[PDB]
């Protein structure tokens, strides 16, 4: 629950060093852009996610 | 493990790998074999950053009525104005529209705030 | 199955990965781990 804790809120960057304060909409903006998806897929369709 | 480590001799040695936990903790740069008996000791180099700072955000920045979505880069903001800057270090810049991308409208996202996007173009027009 | 869990644990949890059939059928999001008695189960969000 520690981990489920830093992936969740912390980030991708608590194993690689200290951990920063990322918001969760933040995240998985840039979690789309290691498979090709831009920004405008995650913030017009959010309510359906 | 000489599966393994035939595995990081090609991957993280000979090459830039992206993996975790794996060329070493941290952002991969490179590595240096070093010969031993029985095996080979791995020198990995890394990149930790260190000291951080709390910055203010938001996902987009509303000015005509169109939403200004950021193209590679996060939003933050020292209190006063709104900076573009990366994930790994600091370097605030002018808010461009070569830095920003324009999909929407400013109704549909949650969080967005009205500022003044420098179109580089105006001032160039009569000088 | 240790050194692949502790793989996946590094890769598909503690990063994000580009693999196909990794960390779970489909583009990779994130990667939830759970407790298990004498292993792990993990929780693959995928994109699909």
């Amino acid at each position: 629950s520690a981990l489920l804790a830093g992936t969740i809120t912390s980030g991708w960057t608590f194993g690689a060093g200290a951990a920063l304060q990322i918001p969760f909409a933040m995240q998985m903006a840039y979690r789309f852009n290691g498979i090709g998806v831009t920004q405008n897929v995650l913030y017009e369709n959010q309510k359906l996610i | 493990s000489a599966n393994l480590a035939a595995t990081k001799m090609s991957e993280c040695v000979l090459g830039q790998s992206k993996r975790v936990d794996f060329c070493g903790k941290g952002y991969h740069l490179m590595s240096f074999p070093q010969s031993a008996p029985h095996g080979v000791v791995f020198l990995h180099v890394t990149y930790v950053p260190a000291q951080e700072k709390n910055f203010t955000t938001a996902p987009a920045i509303c000015h005509d009525g169109k939403a200004h979505f950021p193209r590679e880069g996060v939003f933050v903001s020292n209190g006063t104005h709104w900076f573009v800057t990366q994930r790994n270090f600091y370097e605030p810049q002018i808010i461009t529209t070569d830095n920003t991308f324009v999909s929407g409208n400013c109704d549909v996202v949650i969080g967005i705030v009205n500022n003044t996007v420098y179109d580089p173009l105006q001032p160039e027009l009569d000088s």
